[PDB]
């Protein structure tokens, strides 16, 4: 399928999933 | 028989006490006395035993060739600073006891006050006389005319680091 | 009750003296291989001893004689093993006389020195007393009437050969019948002196510790675990004895390295940029011109937590490391698009726009070991599959196994300690055993005349071991491994049968030489007199070779003749009768056995690399060196922590990035030109109105330039210090609600608790004395 990168992002997108 | 029981459910509580991650009933209860904003009583009589005296000196042996470094608003590390230098950075209102220092016998960056003999050495009767003079005389009057002159300093909200830069 | 953390601070006083009688007089049993301390050891007795006496640490008088005598029998005693007096001499004095010496509060020297007794008498020289004490320890005759020893050689030693001079007190101790030990041959012949009679073995001196990241330790204080790690060379170690600098090194090939450093090598945290070649234990092909590595450091390897980017290439790899290759959980990124976009004229708002979506798609999640990556070999499965195995196994083993697995544990719980000593040089035994089991039985034999000769087997070989994988290793199941230029990527490509029978005949002439070559040079030496052992086959290791010629020799029918001729002027039945025994006691009968045996054979065998896991930890028997090529894989929580946690470590170690003048900022901080530019590092001025950066009363005067990114980053920045400064400051009354106020809540608790219980342990105290 206050200021966060790209790292972050896809971090919470995994915990997220 | 109601003894072993509380010595073991006493036990019990000592083995997850420290357990952060478990909730206690102890938490966020209420004190003996309505809860008021206290501060540390001021020592006034203080009496050295010739332990401390022998150990500031070692320290004091120790810090005496040092340079020192300190951090900026940026995150920025700023300029190679003997002591004298420091010394003319505190007078001139640039730094101060919240200031992020280090020097040779540290491995992190702490406050400047919490750094075991910083402030002693810096404090010489005369920086303190100048850096009073520089706080009540030039510091504090800029800072009234720009509060005064751009709104964007809102009145609510407004920092007291100039009050205190004579400490 | 009162509150332990509000005490009222109005009068400090302490009252110790620099000289801490506490600290100052006690002996460490850390400081061990340190001789000095031996002769303060002796110092401090004596101060007990005058307390003991006068109570004052100084002696009336001075030091006496008999203070000498107690402290050198009474003071310390050290172990032995067993006397065995007897009552009856077994020599004649009627020989030059005084050839022995005499022998029968007179207690013991000390009683008798106390009592006033002189010893004062000096006679007779020290090589005569150390020569007695050598003969008593052997109970043999090491010197004839004459004075010409008649164990070791009496001719002058000869220069040519080799060969140097040697004195009694050293052959005789270096050479000993075994029953006496390194300490006894010591004592024998007088070896006081700490200083210069004392030296250190190369596999016995002290060394620091080795700590790794230092996390699992049993904490000696457990307040303080930093207490642990004085005997090593951790980062974080108390007092190394040279302050830790901020280095700031370029290298010939253009490395640059900038953090924290030891002596003179990276330790602790920092930034390290590649040049050409490597560096921090990289290899060689990994890093390129402009990569970079920020995190911990160790021993100059890139030891710890950290990330790796690479601007040329784009990988960005994130999480753990061990030496100076990815070793634990990783998390790696491929940003190469955005690289590619933003060096084309491309702003960095629409790059990311761009490509955003596709980098954040292909990030990988790893376990990595030793560099390389885990999960194509079917590591995951591996504990299950193995538990699968062991469950495939027929009942009657899986039962006895699961039996014995008990029965060993409650045996091992009631053991004494020499018990489990013995049991456990038994199962090192039978561990070598099960590789190199010895020919016994199988060494030598006599022919058809009745001569002794050697026992052969298909080869021309006498034992299993072999003395070539000693400079090559042999891998679990048995095979060398690698050597010098071994090439053949894989083994499947063998070597030509011929060349191998070749240099297999080459190696055996070549065994044959090398046996000519020791026997010529050391077997004209003899170790043992009684079996005629030579120091060839001693030093070979074929002691039990010999044992069995000796019998073998005697027991033949030439040995018997040969024996007239002078003469003229456990067992197998010993453990099947044990077995017999063992099993009537228990009262099962051998058809029940077979029973048992046919039922699981025929019926359950035949119906349908030892048992374990592979990945265990406690193994009863390990001999530390299997080896496993794999661990348990990360999960995604593990994973996702370790990156949490290793972005905190590259945030701190970028810290010691841009040092105000140092050669790394000097020669690298370069304008678009590549000229040189002054970079506002000053402590004192603030130019070109930066006045607002100024972390002081002076930076509130000014004003920022309006600039919302701007101003995050220093939202962000403040954010940090304020994380750091809370770590440092706390209140006196916390606010009911926050953190600080239950850990307030939780240690008073804690106090009291402990309070209870010595309160409920002096009750059973005083009801037990009374
Ligand atoms: C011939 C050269 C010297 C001529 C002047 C004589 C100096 C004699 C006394 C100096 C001892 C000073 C330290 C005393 C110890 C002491 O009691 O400190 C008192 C005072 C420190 O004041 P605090 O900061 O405690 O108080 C300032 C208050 O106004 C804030 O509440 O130190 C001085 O006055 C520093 C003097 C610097 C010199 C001021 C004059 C500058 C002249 C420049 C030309």
């Amino acid at each position: 399928t206050m200021n966060q990168n790209i790292v972050t992002e896809s971090v919470k997108v995994e915990t997220n999933q | 028989g109601t003894q072993q029981e509380l010595a073991q459910m006493e036990a019990m509580e000592l083995a997850t006490l420290f357990d952060m991650s478990k909730p206690h009933p102890l938490d966020n209860a209420a004190p003996a006395t309505p809860w008021k904003g206290e501060l540390r009583p001021v020592p006034r009589k203080i009496v050295l035993s010739p332990y401390q005296y022998e150990m500031i000196n070692y320290q004091r042996m120790l810090m005496r060739k040092n340079i020192w470094y300190y951090r900026d608003r940026m995150n920025v590390p700023r300029g190679p600073c003997p002591l004298h230098v420091v010394k003319e950075a505190w007078v001139s209102g640039i730094v101060d006891e919240n200031t992020l220092f280090w020097g040779h016998g540290l491995y992190d960056w702490l406050p400047a006050k919490n750094i075991k003999l910083l402030l002693p050495m810096v404090r010489t009767p005369e920086v303190r006389f100048a850096t009073w003079i520089k706080r009540t005389f030039s510091l504090k009057p800029s800072l009234n005319r720009i509060r005064e002159q751009r709104k964007e300093h809102r009145d609510p909200q407004e920092a007291s680091l100039q009050v205190e830069l004579m400490r | 009750l009162t509150d332990p953390l509000k005490e009222d601070p109005t009068v400090i006083r302490d009252e110790a003296q620099f000289p801490e009688p506490s600290l100052y007089f006690k002996v460490f049993e850390s400081e061990a291989g340190e001789p000095e301390a031996k002769i303060r050891a002796d110092v401090n007795k004596l101060y007990d001893r005058w307390i003991e006496k006068y109570g004052r640490r100084w002696p009336e008088d001075g030091i006496n004689t008999e203070d000498m005598v107690w402290l050198a029998e009474e003071a310390n005693k050290r172990k032995r093993a067993k006397p065995r007096p007897r009552g009856t001499v077994a020599a004649e004095k009627t020989e030059y006389e005084d050839e022995f010496m005499p022998d029968p509060g007179p207690r013991t020297n000390y009683e008798k020195t106390v009592a006033g007794g002189k010893w004062v008498t000096d006679e007779f020289e020290s090589a005569d007393y150390e020569a007695g004490n050598l003969e008593k320890l052997w109970d043999m005759y090491l010197w004839d009437r004459e004075g010409k020893p008649t164990m070791m050689p009496d001719t002058p030693a000869a220069q040519q050969e080799g060969e140097e001079s040697e004195d009694f007190d050293d052959f005789y101790t270096a050479y000993r019948p075994r029953d006496v030990d390194s300490e006894e041959a010591r004592e024998a012949v007088w070896a006081t002196d700490e200083f210069e009679s004392d030296e250190d073995n190369t596999e016995s001196e002290w060394a620091p510790e080795y700590v790794g990241a230092g996390l699992g330790l049993v904490a000696e204080d457990p307040l303080n675990p930093q207490y642990s790690l004085r005997h090593s060379n951790h980062p974080l170690a108390p007092f190394p004895g040279e302050p830790l600098k901020w280095a700031s090194y370029v290298y010939p090939d253009f490395t640059t390295f900038e953090g924290l450093s030891k002596q003179s090598i990276p330790h602790g945290m920092g930034v390290m940029t590649f040049g050409t070649g490597t560096g921090a234990g990289f290899a060689m092909s990994q890093t390129r011109y402009g990569d970079k590595y920020e995190g911990e450091f160790q021993a100059g390897y890139a030891h710890g937590l950290g990330q790796f980017t690479s601007e040329a290439s784009g990988e960005v790899y994130i999480g753990e490391f061990f030496a100076g290759q990815r070793h634990g959980c990783g998390m790696t990124l491929d940003m190469k698009p955005y690289f590619y976009l933003l060096e084309r004229g491309v702003d960095p708002v629409e790059a990311y726009r761009r490509t955003a979506g596709a980098i954040m798609k292909n990030v990988e999640v790893r376990t990595w070991y030793r560099g390389n990556k885990l999960g194509d070999a079917k590591e995951d499965e591996v504990v299950e599959i193995n538990v699968l195995k062991d469950e495939l196994d027929d009942p009657f083993e899986i039962a006895l196994r699961n039996s014995l697995h008990d029965a060993k544990l409650r045996k091992w719980k009631a053991m004494s300690p020499q018990d489990k000593a013995m049991d456990r040089i038994v199962s090192i035994i039978e561990r070598v055993q099960r590789r190199n089991p010895g020919r016994f039985g199988a060494y030598y034999r006599e022919d058809e005349k009745g001569r002794v000769r050697p026992v052969l087997d298909s080869d021309g070989a006498d034992t299993d071991f072999d003395s070539v994988d000693m400079i090559q290793g042999v891998d679990t199941d048995g095979d060398l491994g690698p050597g010098w230029e071994g090439a053949t990527d894989s083994e499947e490509n063998p070597m030509d049968p011929r060349i191998r029978e070749l240099m297999a005949a080459e190696g055996m002439d070549d065994k044959l030489e090398d046996e000519g070559f020791k026997d010529t040079v050391l077997g004209s030496a003899i170790i043992n007199p009684y079996t005629g052992l030579d120091m060839k086959t001693y030093l070979d290791g074929k002691e039990r070779h010999q044992a069995e010629l000796v019998s073998v020799y005697k027991a033949s029918r030439e040995g018997r003749k040969y024996l007239n001729k002078v003469r003229k002027d456990l067992s197998r039945e010993a453990e099947d009768d044990r077995l017999a025994r063992l099993y009537e006691q228990a009262g099962v009968s051998k058809e029940d056995e077979r029973r048992v045996e046919g039922l699981a054979a025929r019926w359950r065998r035949l119906l349908a690399r030892r048992p374990g896991n592979p990945l265990a930890a406690n193994d009863s028997d390990t001999g530390f060196e299997t080896e496993s090529d794999m661990m348990e894989m990360c999960d995604i929580p593990e994973i996702l922590g370790t990156v949490q946690e290793a972005r905190q470590i590259v945030e701190r170690a970028r810290m010691w990035r841009f040092k105000p003048y140092g050669e790394v900022g000097l020669r690298m901080a370069q304008d678009a030109n590549g000229s040189p530019v002054s970079l506002m590092q000053e402590p004192l001025h603030y130019p070109h109105g930066t006045k607002f950066m100024a972390p002081g009363p002076l930076g509130l005067c000014h004003a920022v330039p309006d600039d919302p990114s701007l101003r995050q980053e220093m939202a962000k920045v403040a954010h940090n210090y304020a994380a750091i400064y809370r770590m440092y400051n706390f209140d006196w009354d916390p606010e009911p609600g926050t953190v600080q106020y239950k850990i307030d809540q939780r240690i008073r608790r804690a106090q009291e608790l402990r309070n209870n219980a010595m309160a409920r342990y002096l009750a059973a105290a005083d009801e037990v004395l009374r």
